[PDB]
RNA sequence: GCAGAGGCCCCGGGGGCGAAGGCGGCGCGCAGGCCCCGCCGGACCGGCCUCUGGUGCAGAUCUCGGCAGCAGUAGCCGCUACUCCGCGCCCCGGAGGACUGAGGGGGAGACGGGUUCCGCGGCGCCUGCAUCUGGCCGCGGGUGACUCGGGCCUAAGCGGCGG
RNA sequence: GGCGGGCCUGAGGCGGCGGGGGCGACGGGCGGAACUUAAGCAUAUCAGUACGCCCCGGAGGAGAAACCAACCGGGAUUCCCCGCUAGCGGCGAGCGACGCGGGAGGAGCCCGCCCCGAAGGCGCGCUGUGGGGCCGCGAGGGGGCCCGAGGGCCCCGCCCGAGAGGGUGCAAGCCCCGUACGGCGAGUAGCGCUGCUUGAGCGUGCAGCGCGAAGGGAGGCGCGGCCCUUCCAAGGCUAAAUACGCCCCGGGACCGAUAGCGGACCAAGUAGCGCGAGCGAACGGUGAAAAGGACGCCCUGCGGCCGCUCAAAAGACCUGAACCCGGCCGGCCGCCGGCCCGCCGGCCCCGUCUCGAAACACGGACCGAGGAG
RNA sequence: ACGCCCCGCCGGCGGAUGCCUCGGCCCGGGCGGCGACGAAGAGCGCGGCGGAGCGCGAGACGCGGUGCGGACCCGCCCGCCCCGAGAAGCACCGAUCCUCGAACGCAGCGCGCCCGCGCCGCCGCCUCGGCGCCUGC
């Protein structure tokens, strides 16, 4: 049971904080299970998702791979390449799925420097807290 | 009525206007 | 709660009840309008806590 | 009127530069569906002062 | 003839736009405004009106300079002062 | 002399205990409202206490010692340092001086003055409050 | 747009004459807006920024010329609040009369146990 | 009977294999009420023991919202008036007939309103009938002063003044 | 007499520094009601209240005894527990302290006088200065069945210093965020007369005026005497415990959209209204996803139809009640009883005060929500 | 036929009843931090397309500095995209800060005087007044 009387167990505030986090606060509650494969390489459970991160969907509904090429913050969910609805007519603009982050799991990583750099922070800090503290 | 002891509790005053003359003790606990 | 607002009895001879009612003619202040007072107010002098030996 | 103070004319040109409904791309940008200004007014029926 | 054949005679401006609080409440005959108590140095406040003061208090505008200032007294502002009073 | 009401035509409706506007006397000296008069014509200045100093039957003159609490000797001067503190600001405002304290009884301590303490609306305060203690 | 990292060594004159281009080019801009454009937002800014880094110099000049004087100009004095620039230093407030201060050590604090 | 709280509901209460609600129908109870069944509905809901209350409605010239019959009813009667043809609207244009009748239904200002002004496009709203009209709606524009008025002077007044 | 200086009282200007105005609380100073209670009403009560005005501060005010007591005595203030009774009062209705005792918290001092006198804060001053919080990691779940989508079921696990919670296409410890665990003393006292005030009663505190001390004050019945006990007024400072809105944080046997603030809704003190002071609304919800409606046929167009997207139109929105209404189908139609069911028999309009109401007494068109020990 | 009644069946009109709920409300803590260095408040202006709100102030829907943060920016654009290049976001700090307002040259939007100009208080200084108390010629 939570011991910090400054956490706060209200589903109000909760849910209030959810639909009014800051990008920051949003970017990191949108992350995805890192895959087996990319998890024991950079020794992390969980990724935030990025544009053009190679997704898994293990969801039963609209489930594919694909890559991210859209994340939509706003309402904390993210498009995935192929995860479309059906077109009403087969010459019309493809409308995308959107997808929870939380739905699929993370087959590879956009890597970039900044995401190299975040990967080993978070790893060094793992294994502070690995040594027992 | 009938056999009863004349009260003797003075009517409150001020309990909807001026100086607050009601002290609660939720406070007490803390 | 309810009596924020400014209403008084329209009086007794415009063909309508005595309630009091705001500038335009409506209901307030009573517990049986909408916007009115609880006819008797909930309050925190309510003994919370019994005593036991 | 015709003979009016540049202050009294300053306020009156903010209403009227001020009277005009939601662009429509605002109502997209915004995803209003709530698309009239209600701080609109008519000159016939409202009494600006 | 005290209703409408009388309202016909209104084309007076009774009260103009205050200086300071914007009201047409500045009557122009007078040289004083209603609310804003104008060309008074103190404000008009009435402790019978509560909804008067909870129109136009601390609190109803920007509150540009005391919000910078609350905001800084939580941050570096109480210890520039402390170097001060040394 | 003594104080008249101000009420229009002399006339102070109501009740007829509440009535009667010439002859009402004030309920602080002279002394005090002379302090109270050069508390507002000086409002940069601090009160210590004032002495008589003439009479006539018109008038009478007190005169008042005040301190500038922003000089360098006064704020340095360990003696009358107190006057610059900020509580101290106006203090006849608040029956703080000498005249002051003896219009609020407080010259009187002791069996006369138990009830004008901590101050007289104070003291009706803590004896008129409903406790409602939690384990009543 | 211009970074004021650019501009900050440059000659007060030669941000003076930026400057004045960069207002020609918003007049030629506002003037090709009305008779007929990210450049118009982006030289906006270029106009504050060079104008940040004009006041920054003259105002660190300036700083650093009344800096060591008696009564300094009120823009470069400290923050604080009224309340806190019209309170005692508080080596006033803990001054002592003499005697009261001789007392003091006369009689220092101690540490002490009761058993 | 309602709405909460603390427990229980023999492998841990009933629920997208359909919760509450709603509608129709049985049964059960002297009755308040309850239970089931069908249909709609689409995520919650209880039975019992203990506890708690802003706890039950036909009424109050009750409050607030809906809204019926009257009822296609009363009404749509100041300001003399329109008609023909032209795509033809009550709009426009031509031709007739007329009106307001120089204390005009005429041309202008002061005040008050504050864009109503103009031009183009329009009929969703208004124009108490209609509209292709407009004082309406959309889009774009419009007010130029050494000589006019403000500003200036003083009026009745109003303010200010060591005090 | 006229011209210079010093002193003393003014006058204008310049520098440096301060004041002013704000905040629906808490706090200090003042001025100050009435409704009301007395079953009428004047004193009284309301109430030393509303409100008006002035003044601070993070608290404020109060404060180191001209105190209380009467003891086998205490010992500045403020605050809490207690007695509510001593008393006051058309001795009516009402009103009303304190000391002792238990606690919270505790902390003491200065000036004038006096002595030196410029040793000082030295343009002054001998009419006296000086000194005596931030930053972060963060565990552990698969299979099968069905769904539009499990967070459902049905087996089998795993983590737990974490089974608080939130999010996720349905009820999730293991999908995600988080949570548990961590680092960095004189015009005075008094007295006389007067007004206000208090429980203070031949005066509790205050004040106007007149008069005015010297050893003086107090000990709760005035005066005069004599003792005793106990203190030093008419100058000043002081922390702590105590109070409390705005604002931030957290919690709740709270409210759940006519409720809860007036205000849950991109734009509420808003739209609107009043010359003005001021008054002041209403309006929550599609879905999992905008996927917000494919195509074709018809029409002068609008629109219509066929469907389409969807699990579903859920189509400007969840559910979708009653009142009321339209189409189609059945019936001649109020309630209670007996029968197959349209006859026979019974039946005034309730609520309400009232001796008595169907009343030509009063309220009630209808419905729904709210609505009073 | 109308009107009712309702034996079902299906439409409307309405918005009850559910269910929810980024809002109240009460209770604790904390805080106690405005202003002539211009507050509180107000008026105008400011966005590429810009009505209201919020925010800003002619440097205007912001700008600089320092640290984080690491891909987006509601629409159409634009700008980014990269071991740093640097979007959302996040503190903290420095500035800018129109007109009115305690409101400050005088007015309220109009007019000065000087090369900035309000009042009151305090403490200094400068200039000089008095048949005030004196003194020398």
């Amino acid at each position: 049971m939570k011991l910090n009387s400054a956490v706060t167990a209200s589903r109000r505030k909760c849910r209030k904080a959810y639909f009014t986090a800051n990008a920051e606060t949003r970017a990191k509650m949108m992350s995805s299970r890192l895959s087996k494969e990319l998890r024991a390489e950079h020794k992390i459970k969980t990724m935030p998702i990025r544009r053009g991160d190679i997704v898994e969907i293990f969801t039963g509904g609209h489930k594919g791979t694909g890559k991210v090429v859209e994340v939509r913050r706003r309402d904390y969910k993210i498009c995935v390449e192929g995860i479309n609805q059906k077109a009403r007519n087969p010459e019309a603009k493809p409308v995308p799925y959107p997808i929870h982050p939380s739905n699929c799991i993370i087959k590879e990583l956009y890597m970039n420097g900044s995401r190299y750099r975040a990967i080993k922070r978070r790893q060094e800090r793992n294994a502070e807290r690995l040594a027992r503290i | 009525g009938r056999n009863v002891a004349f009260s003797n509790m003075r009517r409150y005053k001020c309990t909807n206007k001026g100086p607050n003359l009601i002290k609660n003790w939720f406070n007490q606990p803390a | 709660a309810g009596v924020q607002c400014t209403a008084h009895s329209w009086g007794p001879g415009r063909a309508v009840a005595r309630l009091p009612r705001k500038h335009g003619g409506i209901g307030a202040y009573a517990n049986f309008a909408r916007g009115g007072h609880m006819a008797h107010p909930t309050t925190v002098i309510r003994r919370w806590c019994r005593k036991v030996n | 009127t015709a003979n009016k103070t540049l202050s009294r004319k300053l306020r009156l040109a903010k209403k009227t530069k001020t009277n005009k409904n939601i662009p429509r791309w605002v109502i997209a940008k915004d995803h209003l569906k709530k698309t009239w200004n209600y701080k609109r007014h008519h000159w016939r029926r409202s009494h600006l002062k | 003839s005290k209703g409408t054949a009388s309202f016909g005679k209104r084309h007076t401006r009774i009260h103009g736009s205050c200086r300071r609080c914007g009201k047409h409440s500045f009557h122009l005959q007078k040289h004083e405004c209603a609310s804003c108590g104008y060309p008074s140095a103190k404000m008009r406040r009435y402790n019978w009106s509560y909804k008067s003061l909870r129109r136009r208090t601390q609190g109803t505008g920007s509150m540009s300079h005391m919000r910078k200032v609350y905001r800084a007294y939580n941050s570096g502002t109480l210890k520039a002062n402390a170097r001060k009073y040394l | 002399g003594g104080r008249k009401r101000q009420c229009v035509h002399g006339i102070s409706y109501g009740k007829p205990r509440n009535i009667g506007i010439v002859g009402l006397k004030p309920s602080r000296s002279l002394r005090a409202l002379a302090e109270q008069k050069v508390g507002r014509r000086l409002p940069s200045l601090r009160v210590l206490n004032s002495y008589w100093v003439a009479q006539d039957g018109s008038y009478k003159w007190y005169e008042v010692i005040l301190i500038d609490p922003f000089h360098p000797w006064i704020r340095n001067d360990p003696k009358i340092n107190w006057i610059c503190n900020p509580v101290m600001k106006r203090r006849e405002c608040r029956g703080l001086t000498s005249a002051g304290r003896k219009a609020r009884g407080l010259h009187n301590k002791g069996i006369g003055a138990m009830k004008l303490r901590p101050s007289k609306r104070a003291a009706w305060k803590r004896n008129h409050t409903r406790s409602l203690r939690r384990y009543r | 747009g211009l970074k004021a990292k650019d501009l900050v060594g440059l000659s007060q004159e030669d941000l003076q004459r930026k400057l004045a281009d960069l207002k020609r080019e918003l007049l030629s801009l506002r003037t090709m807006k009305a008779t007929a454009i990210a450049r118009f937002r982006v030289c906006k800014k270029d106009v504050a920024r060079v104008l940040t880094v004009i006041n920054q110099k003259a105002r660190d000049e300036a700083r650093a010329a009344f800096e060591g004087a008696e009564h300094i100009p009120k823009t470069f004095r400290p923050r604080l609040t009224h309340a806190m620039r019209c309170q005692l230093t508080e080596k006033q407030k803990r001054l002592l009369p003499s005697k009261l201060m001789k007392r003091k050590l006369q009689f220092p604090k101690l540490k002490y146990a009761v058993k």
